[PDB]
RNA sequence: UCGAAGGUGGGAUCGGCGAUUGGGACGAAGUCGUAACAAGGUAGCCGUACCGGAAGGUGCGGCUGGAUC
RNA sequence: CUGGGCAGUAACUGACGCUGAGGAGCGAAAGCGUGGGGAGCGAACAGGAUUAGAUACCCUGGUAGUCCACGCCGUAAACG
RNA sequence: AGAAGCACCGGCCAACUACGUGCCAGCAGCCGCGGUAAUACGUAGGGUGCGAGCGUUGUCCGGAAUUACUGGGCGUAAAGAGCUCGUAGGUGGUUUGUCGCGUUGUUCGUGAAAUCUCACGGCUUAACUGUGAGCGUGCGGGCGAUACGGGCAGACUAGAGU
RNA sequence: CAGCUUGUUGGUGGGGUGACGGCCUACCAAGGCGACGACGGGUAGCCGGCCUGAGAGGGUGUCCGGCCACACUGGGACUGA
């Protein structure tokens, strides 16, 4: 087992495949941020944290339309163990060029492109969501 | 596969082949053209082609094409050889250039006149 | 080199007439040889070279300089074919063309040859001359009362001015108060089939 | 007043006990030359006819293209049985950088700024599949911002 | 090796074509005017004149001698 | 003392030729069979061993990429 | 005499995990060495039959082998 | 008034007919064309492209996502070792503190000139030439940040083992 | 191409140099390099650049500019900043 964020991307991939409402899976602090971004930026609805029955669980509810059509259309990580990836304030990755959303973990937190470019800071490219 | 696996062993390009192996660098390459015949195409032509055998400066013997209808070639006669596939003929890759030294143009002939080697008409 | 050869071969072949004046048609139809009648395939490929043909026999450029217009225009800032048009079109022979002193294009540039023209008070008789925005061009002051350039001297109301260039009185002069916008002045042709045949 | 540009057309035949039996296919592209496209096959003895079957089926299978101004809103790649074509789009100086049946169905739908290259197989058909998954796979930004929220959250330098 | 240590330094770089971080490991020859250094001892290095054919590093100090 | 060139010696290594001999490929409309493809007329292939002008045969084990009620 | 697996408990340790270049071990049958054993089967071999021929298929015999002890070999459409 | 040629015209690929020849002579990059009505051979007329050039040969990249980092694969198309254990190596669960090696921000030095890109300036234009700004992906020094990776010091039981 | 190395690896005293240094010498110790490819074989002047390419890459090092090496083949010193 290696890669929990890729393991948390999976699993909100697969429920969002399979028209699930909500996913459970283990709390860590990383996935508890990268969900925060989700939800500012609308890909989710809210989220909440439990408490299993070894350590804590994190519940996300998923957004459908009015219709049953999916908000989130993919999701990739980006930086693997295998192969990290890091970027600098001058050439940020811009996913759908520029109608999605690409996490990147900076010295001042969990940023994505826009509030990265407007704060001049790069890092680590964690994953793109659009 | 595996970046890895591609650090510890990376990635080879494929083997080509040598083409131009008589004339070795050069554009042409001058010949004696010894012991001129025929030879008989591959299996649904049924022509008769004119060819000839060419030893060449570079130290080789290769088997040449004789373009054009009709030649002054013979014994002992030094040729400029050029490379060229024919397709049907087995294994000739050089075509002897009509327009050198021993080589006269092509008489009567008067459309593209600079392959086969011709003057306009004077 | 130049072509100089019929010029209703060259326009009956792209269906279209480039000349206009006194030779404006030929009054006959449109089969540029013996097999023209032929109502034949018509390939993608085709109507691109046939449109950079109309674009290179409008102004008789040459391939290899068209090609280098060409880059120039695609490396240009803002679009590709106004850019190319307007590298096409300041000219100095078109410049003279569209002011109204020439009956033709042919015309026009053996006058810009023959050294009829001075810019800035520089003579020139390069055709492929550019001339640029605030450019005077003036007559060779001792070239002038010769009959093929005093023909035009009266015949200055037919065919109109652009709105790029200017004449003056008697003294027959030019000023160019920008550069052209040629989509907005005379296409006969579309410019999106000249970039499309130059990515092939 | 539709734009029809037939692709590709060939001779198929069919095997019986006195020969073969010869017919014919036409792909065909139908589009209003805006916004919108639609593809027909159709097949037929005789050309003509399959001309005709292939402009009824495309005509009756029109679908809606996303465009922000002569070109697509954002780079996709589209995936038919084993063709691979991929879209981008491009600044108003550029004109349809494209394939044969990548160029059909483009110029049809009425885009004018597109690179469209094709990464797997030749087939005219799985081409032109592949190139309607990649515009189906499309989006606008009206409601990928109604999907997620505050419509201002993209970049719309141009809009008109 | 008679007032000459030996150690080993290990530096990470990214690979010139697949992006990736690489560690390699490389060993310096230092000199001790008072040989006291033994297996383990991660230690201070810093650069010096030839000292000799292969030396090229004065010890400074054994911080955290080995265990 | 060191020392180029030279001399002596035993090896290493890279090529060329070589009577004769092993296979390979391509040739025409040659000779001998008919091994495979249908249950291809004894199901076929795989490993191994022996045998036989030649395709191949047979034994042992395996597989279905074969059948049977 | 001896290896592994699963479930339950949650008693214990506290990341001790995964994979693994090379390497090592095991590895059907046939085959090989030394010794023993040998009913049946059965390569090779012999005869009969079929056939134009039949170095085969079918029949009658029949040696190695198949078995055991101790070593070697290290290959299979070793396949899901 | 002293001054135009070369290549091609079956498809790719713009450009077609007649005559002669009759698996012959020959052509051909591919696959093919020629065995008596050849747009594929030779000539003519016509056409197309380019033009003081036009064709052929040779070599390199491209197309080729056919070595795949960007950017490919392994049931049957080529491709999972017969199976396992294990060395170097690669990779690593949740959580606290610290360091600031990786990472990232900024500044100083350097990254010669020419060449290249963008804008002018000068040769009648252009090629060419001068100027200015970029570029020079990097490296070194200083000063910030600590989300993630890593090191160091702990903790936990969910993985692993008993 | 899987084992290479004995001034070889290190130390001390001397010598030598414009200068540190096995650069050299006497003595002492027994090390040093290697699967992250030592030792060996093949080929090659290196770079700013040039050609190609959407880019990443690939090929190349000719004019021009910088550095290196050599001057019939091999060795040696002298004069001198
Ligand atoms: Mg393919
Ligand atoms: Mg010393
Ligand atoms: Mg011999
Ligand atoms: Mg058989
Ligand atoms: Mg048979
Ligand atoms: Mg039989
Ligand atoms: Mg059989
Ligand atoms: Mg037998
Ligand atoms: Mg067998
Ligand atoms: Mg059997
Ligand atoms: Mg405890
Ligand atoms: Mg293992
Ligand atoms: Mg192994
Ligand atoms: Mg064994
Ligand atoms: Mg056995
Ligand atoms: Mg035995
Ligand atoms: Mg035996
Ligand atoms: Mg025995
Ligand atoms: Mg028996
Ligand atoms: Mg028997
Ligand atoms: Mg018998
Ligand atoms: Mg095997
Ligand atoms: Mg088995
Ligand atoms: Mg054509
Ligand atoms: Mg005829
Ligand atoms: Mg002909
Ligand atoms: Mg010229
Ligand atoms: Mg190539
Ligand atoms: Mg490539
Ligand atoms: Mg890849
Ligand atoms: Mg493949
Ligand atoms: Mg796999
Ligand atoms: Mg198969
Ligand atoms: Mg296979
Ligand atoms: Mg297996
Ligand atoms: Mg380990
Ligand atoms: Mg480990
Ligand atoms: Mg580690
Ligand atoms: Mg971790
Ligand atoms: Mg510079
Ligand atoms: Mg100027
Ligand atoms: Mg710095
Ligand atoms: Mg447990
Ligand atoms: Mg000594
Ligand atoms: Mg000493
Ligand atoms: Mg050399
Ligand atoms: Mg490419
Ligand atoms: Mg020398
Ligand atoms: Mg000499
Ligand atoms: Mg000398
Ligand atoms: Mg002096
Ligand atoms: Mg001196």
């Amino acid at each position: 087992m290696t890669d929990p964020i890729a393991d948390f991307l999976t699993r909100l991939r697969n429920a969002n495949s399979a028209y699930h409402d909500e996913v459970s899976l283990p709390h860590s602090k990383l996935k508890a941020n990268i969900a925060q971004i989700l939800k500012n930026e609308g890909y989710i609805s809210d989220f909440r944290t439990e408490d299993a029955r070894v350590g804590k669980s994190l519940v996300i509810q998923l957004k459908y339309g009015p219709s049953r059509e999916r908000s989130i259309a993919g999701l990739r990580r980006v930086s693997k163990p295998g192969l990290r990836v890091y970027a600098k304030s001058t050439n940020l990755p811009r996913v759908l060029g520029g109608l999605g959303v690409a996490i990147i973990s900076t010295s001042s937190g969990l940023l994505t492109d826009r509030q990265a470019a407007r704060q001049g800071v790069g890092g680590e490219v964690l994953a793109y969501v659009w | 596969p595996t970046i890895q696996q591609l650090v510890r062993k990376g990635r080879r390009d494929k083997i080509s082949k040598v083409k131009t192996a008589a004339l070795k660098g050069s554009p042409q390459r001058r010949g004696v053209c010894t012991r001129v015949y025929t030879t008989t195409p591959k299996k649904p032509n049924s022509a008769l082609r004119k060819v000839a055998r060419v030893k060449l400066t570079s130290q080789v013997e290769v088997t040449a094409y004789i373009p054009g209808e009709g030649h002054n070639l013979q014994e002992h006669s030094m040729v400029l050889v050029r490379g060229g596939r024919v397709k049907d003929l087995p294994g000739v890759r050089y075509k002897i250039i009509r327009g050198s030294l021993d080589t006269q143009g092509v008489k009567n002939r008067k459309q593209a006149r600079s392959r086969y080697g011709a003057k306009k008409e004077k | 080199a130049r072509y100089t050869g019929p010029v209703t071969r060259k326009s009956r072949r792209l269906r279209t007439d480039l000349v206009g004046g006194d030779q404006a048609f030929e009054k006959r139809p449109y089969p540029p040889g013996q097999h023209g009648r032929a109502r034949i395939k018509e390939s993608e490929y085709l109507l691109q070279l046939q449109e950079k043909q109309k674009a290179r026999f409008t102004y008789g450029v040459m391939e290899k300089q068209f090609r280098r217009y060409y880059e120039e225009a695609v490396r240009q800032p803002g679009k590709t074919g106004e850019e190319l048009l307007k590298i096409l079109e300041s000219r100095l022979d078109n410049v003279i063309y569209r002011a109204g002193l020439a009956r033709t294009r042919r015309m026009a540039r053996q006058l810009v040859s023959h050294g009829h023209f001075n810019v800035n008070g520089v003579h020139v008789n390069v055709p492929s001359y550019r001339v640029s925005q605030y450019d005077i061009v003036d007559v060779r002051d001792k070239s002038l009362n010769t009959v093929p350039f005093q023909i035009a001297r009266e015949t200055a109301g037919e065919r109109p001015i652009p709105s790029w260039l200017q004449v003056v009185g008697e003294r027959q002069r030019v000023l160019i108060h920008q550069l052209p916008e040629r989509a907005q002045i005379d296409v006969p042709l579309t410019e999106q089939l000249i970039v499309e045949y130059y990515s092939k | 007043n539709y734009l029809e540009r037939v692709v590709a057309i060939n001779r198929v035949s069919k095997v019986v006990k006195g020969g073969r039996r010869f017919s014919f296919t036409a792909l065909v592209i139908v589009g209003d030359g805006n916004g919108m496209v639609g593809v027909g096959y159709g097949k037929a003895k005789e050309v003509p006819a399959a001309i005709a079957k292939g402009v009824e089926e495309a005509r009756k299978s029109f679908f809606r293209v996303p465009l922000i101004g002569g070109t697509i809103t954002h780079p996709v790649q589209g995936e038919a049985a084993a063709g691979v074509v991929l879209l981008r789009p491009a600044s108003p100086g550029t004109g349809v950088i494209a394939g044969g049946a990548a160029r059909a169905v483009l110029e049809c739908a009425g885009v004018h700024d597109i690179l469209a290259k094709s990464l797997g197989s030749d087939n005219a058909i799985n081409v032109v599949h592949a190139t309607v998954a990649a515009l189906k796979l499309l989006q606008r930004p009206e409601e990928v911002a109604a999907r997620r929220g505050l419509p201002i959250e993209d970049v719309a330098p141009a809009g008109m | 090796m008679q007032k000459t240590i030996v150690v080993e330094l290990e530096d990470r770089m990214r690979h010139p074509l697949y992006g990736k971080i690489i560690r390699t490991t490389k060993k310096v020859k230092a000199h001790d005017e008072d040989s006291v250094a033994g297996i383990g001892d991660r230690v201070s290095l810093m650069e010096t004149r030839p000292l000799s054919a292969t030396k090229r590093w004065r010890l400074v100090e054994i911080l955290e001698k080995a265990k």
